This record gives C-alpha cells, structure tokens and sequence, in this order.
C-alpha cells in the first residue's frame, strides 16, 4: 500500500487520498492527529462508524483504494492512513491551507575546520520557513546518492506556523576531502532546492 | 418445502455400551441416544447452498461436549485453577475416543454437502438432508488432527481467508499417515513418537505444492511455533489416559522437503516426548496435576489426517510465506469435520 | 466501554529490553487478539504481531522475530473474568526502536481491522551514559552563521547568542536523536553582511547535567 506523502487543499474543497496495490482486499482507513493514536474512519471499503463526519466517504474497486473528503474543514488537517489487515500505508498528511504556501529555504554548512583538526567531519543542511509541513531531504557525493552516516529530522512547526528542519550528514576528513561537491537537495510540493559545497573552501 | 439457517441446540447419538468403563462410553450412556438404525439422507434435486465451516454453531456445541466429557471423565490428583486448591482421588481410567453422531431436533434438518472438493466455504452443488451426522470421534489434539476422516481426490487447504494471517489453515490430507507413540516398558516420563521419514516427507511435498497453489507459486517455508504455552508449541495429545507432549521440529525439516531430494531425510523421524502431570486446564486458566504413568508399555497407533497451520504474514517485501504447526483452539477440530454438515429450521 | 490502556514507556539505554503493558477491560479478554503496532516519529504505522490469549499463540513479522514476545495475564478471581492484560517485551534495544507503541485490535470476532487503539507509550532509545557536548563554528561563505553543538546526552542544550543581546533572526533547530544515541543540534542567525568583521558574533551553549558552557565566536575566515 502506497499513498502520497502529503497532499494539500483549501477550505470548501474536495480532495482525494488514494493507495494503490491492496491486493483487491477489504480495505480500512484511518485518521491520525499529531501526537494522538489513529482513529478508524472507514471500515468494510465504505462504512464509517458512528461520530465520523458524512463528508468523509471511500471506495475501492479493485488494486486502488480511495478516500474522499468533501467540503474539506481545517480539522481535517491530518493524516490519513489506508489499511488491508496487518498493513498499512505511509500515511498521507493532508493540510488545510491556513496562509499562503511558502518555498524552503535552505543553509548548507560545510565541515568546520577546527572539526577536521579533530579527525570528524559533519555537513549541516538546515530547512526552514516552508508551508505546508512536508519536505524530502536528500544528500549527494558528486553525482552520486549518498545514504550512510545521515541523520534527519521530522519537520516540526515554527514561530509563524510554517515548518523547520535539519539534517547531518557525518564524514570522516578522507572522505570528505576526497570528493569534488557534496550537495543537499530539499523536494517540496513537486519543486527541489539544491544546495552545494566544495572542500576547496572560501 | 423451504428452510432458512438456524441455531437449535442438538443432542448426541452413539454405539456406547452401558457395560463398558470407557469414559467415552460412560459420558454416552448418559448424555446420548442410540444411533440412528434407519438413517435417511434424500437429494434435494439440484439446489445450491451456502456453507461456511467457520460460522457453524454445531462446531461450539460439540465443542461443549467435550468440555463436559473431558471435566466428567478426567481427573486430576489436584485442580489449582484460581484461589482453589481442590484435592480429589485420580484413578487412571480407560481412555479411548468412540464415534459420536449430531442430530437436530424435530423441526430442523442437517444439510450435508457431498461435493467432492469441498473447502468449507462457499457455495455447495450436491446438497443432500440427514437428521444426523456420521459418527466422529473427539480427538483432542494439537498441531495435528489425528484419528480423522481424509479427502476424497485432492489434498484440500480449508481457511476463512487466506489472506488473513489470523484465520487458521487446516490441511485436510488425502493419505493417512502413521504416528506411533510408545512409551516403553521400564525417566517414566520419557516416551517418543515414530514416523516413516519416507512417506511423511512426501506427503509434506504435496502439502508445499499445493499450498504453492494458492500462495501465486512463492516458496513455501515451515517454522517451529513463535511462542505460546507448551500445550500449542507441542504436539500435545491424550493416549490411555496420558498426556503426551511431543515436539515436532523433525516434522518440518525443510532440507527434506525440497526438489533435490536426497539427504538422509527418508529414514525415521524420532520425535521425543514427554508424559506430563502439570496440565493447563482449557475450560477456564487453570491447573491440573495428575498422577505419574502407569506401568508397562504405554502405546498409541494414529492417523495423521490433517494439519494445523498459520501463517506468518508482515511479508510484503519478501518472496516466500512461512507456516508453522498450530491453530487458534480446539473447535478447528471439529470444524475438521463438521465441514460438510449445517443445520437449518423447516418452516 | 472496551478500554486499552497502556504502560511502561520511557528512555532505555542502548540494547537493553523494554517492557509494555496493555490493561484490556469492557470485554472478555480471552476472545480477542491483541495486537502490537509501532510509529517512529513521522512515519507510518508498522504491524509487529498478534497475541491469542487463548493459549498465548503468537504471530510476529520477520522484521521483529527473535527480538520481540508477546505474553498475557489472564484474570485469576472467578468473579471479575473478563479482565486481562497483554505484555509486549522487545529486547536487544537500538535507535532505531525509537517509536510510539500501540496495542490494538479488532471488532467482535475478528481481528482485523483495528476499531480500537491504546493511547500508546513512548520509548526512547539513547545513550547509556551522560556525555557533553562539542561546540563548532558555522562560518558565513544574507549572512547567515551559526553553532554546531554535536553528540551531548542527555536533552536540552540552551544556545544564545551574545549574551542574549542577540535575539532577531535566530532559529535554533530541534535536535536530532543519532544512531549513536547521541543528541545534536544546530543554531542559526542571519546578519547583515556588512556587519562581518565590525560585530562580533559568540555562540553561548549550556548544558547543565554535564556542566559545559561553551563560549565560541563565529568568524568568517579569509577563504
Ligand atoms: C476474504 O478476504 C477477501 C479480500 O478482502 C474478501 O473479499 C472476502 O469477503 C473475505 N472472505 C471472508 C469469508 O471473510
Ligand atoms: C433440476 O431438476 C429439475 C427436476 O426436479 C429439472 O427439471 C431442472 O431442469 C433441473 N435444474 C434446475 C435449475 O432446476
Ligand atoms: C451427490 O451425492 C450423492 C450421494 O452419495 C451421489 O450419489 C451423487 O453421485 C453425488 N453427485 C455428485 C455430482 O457429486
Ligand atoms: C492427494 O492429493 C494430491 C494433490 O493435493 C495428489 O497429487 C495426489 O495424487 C493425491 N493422492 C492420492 C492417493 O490420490
Ligand atoms: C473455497 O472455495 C470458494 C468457492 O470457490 C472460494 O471463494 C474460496 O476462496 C475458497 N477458499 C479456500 C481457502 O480455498
Ligand atoms: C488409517 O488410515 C488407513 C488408510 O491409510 C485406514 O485403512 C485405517 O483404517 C486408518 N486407521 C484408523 C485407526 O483410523
Ligand atoms: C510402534 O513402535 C514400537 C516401538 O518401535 C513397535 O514395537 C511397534 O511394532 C510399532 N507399531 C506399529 C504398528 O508399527
Ligand atoms: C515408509 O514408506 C515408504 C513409502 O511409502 C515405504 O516404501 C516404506 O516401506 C515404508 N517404511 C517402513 C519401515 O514402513
Ligand atoms: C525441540 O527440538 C529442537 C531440536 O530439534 C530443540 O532445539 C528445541 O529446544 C526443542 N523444543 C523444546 C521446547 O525444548
Ligand atoms: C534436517 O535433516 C538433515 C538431514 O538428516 C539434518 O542434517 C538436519 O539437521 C535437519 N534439520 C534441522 C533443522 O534439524
Ligand atoms: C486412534 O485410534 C486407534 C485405534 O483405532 C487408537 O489405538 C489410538 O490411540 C487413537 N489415537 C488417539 C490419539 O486417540
């Protein structure tokens, strides 16, 4: 089961969540607010149980599951998650547009010198000031993807209800002194931001 | 002449000799009638009906049967099931299963489908009505259904869902084979089962193939048990009184089981077991100690007919599904074979 | 109505075992399979097994077999039997346990799909021993600089800037919880850029249960 990470809409709207596979089975939905336990919504392809809003309606024909969300309301800023028995989607955060939606800026720190002196090296990638809350984070060696030695967080909202974000990517010196370009690539709503630094320093 | 689907409570029909000390015999005498000497199944010309083993309230009644059998006709030296410690004379008793037919009462039929390749669930072509089943036999058993009926033609997987890693599976085999159970004459407790390696492996190799039939041809892996009390992760069984417990990991060696045959997998499989006093009740969480073996050889010749399976699942990102030896309870017995059988009222 | 209610959450060390009860009440215990699903901060949910508490017969997905079991309580006083309460042990501990457990299950007769959820526990998998934190300089190349406070345990690091005369424009990040079992973070202003070289800049980092102030100045180097 594959569903959008996120997905976004505005108030008075209708809006779509759809997982594919499902092997053609029964199917479950559920919702879940930050910090809470998921809430089943939708059980039997279609049925809501009692106290679950009449805008929330599903279908699923066959491999594709589907989620409707009619007259979208700010408290279905959540995320919403589909099921056949024990597994699940990824889980699509759906956020109800409160402010205009706002590009990521990104800050990429390179190793500090003193660190290197200390035989360790880290590649800082800080995100901030993006709207809605949902960004992919990813890391590369000249061309190459890198996944080992990266740390990144969650996004977590800010001040001014917009999102932040950081992550570490952890080198040694002879790693990182042995390499043309190392870049952080930050994917929000279909659009990607590149950052870069070069050993050669200034 | 229509019916519709219904719940009456049943009563019971046997050979049992008033004369015998059975404790099967004895439980019987009392609680059941005479067998049916003129039984009458008539076809109902070409009519199609919706059978469902996992749904059928005949399976909770006999279940309750043999509640009341098991707590009439066993007793332990000791029963600690609470904040009760009650102490009670345990003579061992004659302990064999007999054959108990399940009637319905004036106003209700049995339906019985006669479909060769019958699963269990769905919908039944050659229908036919009794007033009572064929004789079955209580075996009380986990891991493996002994001493039962088998499959017509073909090896048959019975389950709600498949696809539900918490249904049961039960294999309904089509060729019995031999588990022998001694424990010999002069640890008193130590005892073993014998199995021709041969002949069990091969059938195991039906049972993979056909599973590869319903499992899109992934690779079919057998496990020992995860975890759970001794009485699921052993083949645990009754024989003359005792209570054997035997494992079974020998029973599902898959470097035996495999298209390259070979290995020295074709001789017999020695499964030790033990005969234990401490039991776990299984009417209500509870403790039984009952007296130590009795002397001389203890042994027991069955019929493995079925096997008792689940299945892993959590697999999406793999290739094969794993099983391991056991159920949910005990009424997958009966469900075993009271597959073919469903009461309904005539109105 | 039926309740599930859980304990036994909070910071282990790495490796280490972790021990979660689930307090089950509104219904006969013995008739319903219990359930264990996991959710690391930001991600899905993920099934780690069932429980019956008929005979204690146990379902794990591979990702947890040999780490993970399943066990329960059964209700001992006949006159209060539908009681029980179901343990989940998971052992061998790493950072990558770090997650919110639930204990589930289904509707009457069936185990899937799950109508009711425990509030779930938290468990924290980090560093066995308190260990301060190192201070490192982000140089400008606008004009944003910062500190870099690396591999400290255990949370929170405080971080100002100048004594606290600097307050505009700063953004200190949520720390991010290492395979290490390490915390780090980082924290940023952006200054005018003409002020390079005629303001000085000095990062303030405290942390208390190891007792490290860490003053450092961010200079922007030659090249
Ligand atoms: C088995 O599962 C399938 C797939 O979800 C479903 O269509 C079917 O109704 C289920 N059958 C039973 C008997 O539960
Ligand atoms: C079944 O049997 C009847 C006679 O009882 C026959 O006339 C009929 O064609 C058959 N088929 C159906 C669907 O009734
Ligand atoms: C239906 O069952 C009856 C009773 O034994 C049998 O004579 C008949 O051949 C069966 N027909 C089929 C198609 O299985
Ligand atoms: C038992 O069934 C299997 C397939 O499930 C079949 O290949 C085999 O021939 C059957 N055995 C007999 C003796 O009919
Ligand atoms: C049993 O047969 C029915 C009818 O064809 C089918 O829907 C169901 O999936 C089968 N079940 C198994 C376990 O083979
Ligand atoms: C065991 O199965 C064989 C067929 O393989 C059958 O002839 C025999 O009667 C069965 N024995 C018992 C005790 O049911
Ligand atoms: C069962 O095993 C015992 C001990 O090996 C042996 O004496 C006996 O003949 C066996 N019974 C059968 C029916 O093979
Ligand atoms: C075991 O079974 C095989 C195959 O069925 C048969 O040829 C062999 O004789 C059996 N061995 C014994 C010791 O009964
Ligand atoms: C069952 O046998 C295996 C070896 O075949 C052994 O490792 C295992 O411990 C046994 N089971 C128990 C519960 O002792
Ligand atoms: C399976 O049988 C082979 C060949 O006899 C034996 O070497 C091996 O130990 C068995 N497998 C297990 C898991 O015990
Ligand atoms: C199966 O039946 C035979 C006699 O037919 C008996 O000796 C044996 O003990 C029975 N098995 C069980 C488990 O009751």
């Amino acid at each position: 089961l594959t569903q959008p990470a996120s997905m976004s809409a505005s108030p008075g709207q209708s809006v779509t969540i759809s997982c594919s596979g499902t092997r053609h089975i029964i199917s479950a939905w559920f919702q879940q607010y930050p910090g809470k336990p998921p809430k089943l919504i939708i059980f039997d392809d279609d049925k809501r149980p009692s106290g679950v809003p009449s805008r929330f309606s599903a279908s699923r024909p066959g491999d594709t599951a589907s989620l409707t969300i009619s007259n979208v309301q700010p408290e279905d800023e959540a995320t919403y998650i589909c099921n056949t028995y024990e597994f699940f989607g990824g889980g699509t955060k759906l956020t109800v547009l409160s402010q205009p939606k706002a590009a990521p800026s990104v800050t990429l720190f390179p190793p500090s010198s003193e660190e290197l002196q200390a035989n360790k090296a880290t590649l800082v990638c800080l995100v901030s000031d993006f709207y809605p809350g949902a960004v992919t984070v990813a890391w590369k060696a000249d061309g190459s993807p890198v996944k080992v030695g990266v740390e990144t967080t969650k996004p977590s909202k800010q001040s001014n209800n917009k999102y932040a974000a950081s992550s570490y990517l952890s080198l040694t010196p002879e790693q990182w002194k042995s390499h043309r370009s190392y870049s952080c690539r930050v994917t929000h709503e279909g659009s990607t931001v590149e950052k870069t630094v070069a050993p050669a320093e200034c | 002449p229509v019916w519709k689907d219904a719940d009456t409570t049943l009563f019971c029909a046997s050979d049992a000799k008033a004369h015998e000390t059975e404790v099967h015999n004895v439980w019987a005498t009392h609680a059941c009638v005479p067998t049916d000497p003129n039984p009458q199944e008539i076809h109902l010309e070409n009519v199609t009906e919706n059978f469902n083993m996992w749904k059928n309230n005949m399976v909770e009644q006999m279940q309750e049967d043999v509640i009341s059998l098991w707590d009439q006709s066993l007793q332990p030296c000791v029963k600690l099931t609470g904040g009760s410690v009650i102490k009670q004379a345990c003579p061992k008793i004659s302990f064999d299963p007999i054959p108990i037919h399940y009637c319905t009462p004036a106003g209700y039929v049995i339906l019985k489908c006669n479909d060769k390749n019958f699963n269990g669930t769905g919908p039944c072509k050659n229908v036919s009505s009794v007033q009572c089943t064929h004789g079955i036999k209580p075996v009380v058993s986990t891991q493996l259904l002994l001493n039962g009926s088998l499959a017509e033609e073909e090896i048959i997987i019975r389950s709600e869902n498949l696809t539900n890693n918490a249904k049961t599976i039960i294999v309904h085999l089509n060729k019995s084979v031999e588990i022998n159970c001694t424990r010999p004459s002069n640890d008193i407790r130590k005892a073993y089962c014998e199995i021709n390696g041969t002949k069990w492996n091969k059938v195991l190799k039906q049972v993979t193939e056909k599973l590869k039939e319903h499992f899109n041809n992934k690779t079919i892996i057998f496990q020992p048990p995860s975890g759970g009390d001794l009485e699921i992760t052993m083949h645990s069984f009754n024989c003359r009184g005792e209570f054997f417990y035997c494992n079974t990991t020998q029973l599902f060696n898959n470097t035996c089981i495999g298209n390259e045959t070979m290995k020295g997998c074709n001789g017999t499989i020695t499964l030790p077991c033990k005969i234990k006093q401490i039991i776990n009740m299984w009417q209500g969480t509870g403790q039984a100690m009952y007296a130590p073996p009795i002397d001389g050889k203890i042994n027991c010749v069955s019929n493995i007919t079925g096997i008792l399976l689940t299945r892993d699942g959590g697999a999406n990102n793999t290739s094969n599904e794993t099983f391991r030896p056991g159920g949910g309870n005990i009424k997958d017995n009966w469900r075993s074979e009271l597959y073919k059988y469903k009461v309904v009222q005539i109105e | 109505h039926v309740q599930l209610v859980q304990s036994g959450g909070g910071v282990k060390k790495i490796g280490a075992a972790v021990r979660i009860s689930c307090e089950v009440s509104g219904y006969n215990f013995m008739d319903q399979f219990i359930n264990w699903v996991r959710q690391a901060p930001g991600q899905g949910l993920e099934w780690m097994g069932w429980m019956n508490p008929i005979y204690g017969q146990v379902n794990y997905s591979w990702r947890f077999q040999g780490r993970v079991t399943m066990t329960r309580q059964l209700s001992q006083d006949p006159d209060d039997p539908d009681w029980g309460t179901a343990f989940m042990e998971l052992r061998g501990l790493r950072v990558d346990d770090t997650a919110v457990y639930y204990c589930a299950r289904g509707p009457s007769g069936e185990n899937y799909p799950f109508h009711y959820w425990g509030q779930g526990v938290r468990v924290v998998v980090s560093s066995p021993s308190t260990k301060g934190p190192s201070v490192f300089p982000l140089a400008p190349s606008t004009a944003a600089l910062g500190c870099l406070v690396k591999d400290y345990f255990p949370e929170p690091v405080t971080v100002s800037w100048n004594s606290g005369a600097l307050t505009s424009g700063v953004h200190t990040f949520p720390a991010v919880l290492q395979s290490s079992g390490l915390y780090s973070l980082s924290s940023v202003v952006t200054v005018p850029s003409s002020s390079l070289g005629t303001q000085t800049y000095i990062c303030n980092v405290n942390h208390k249960p190891s007792n490290t102030k860490v003053d450092k100045r961010v200079e922007p180097k030659s090249c």
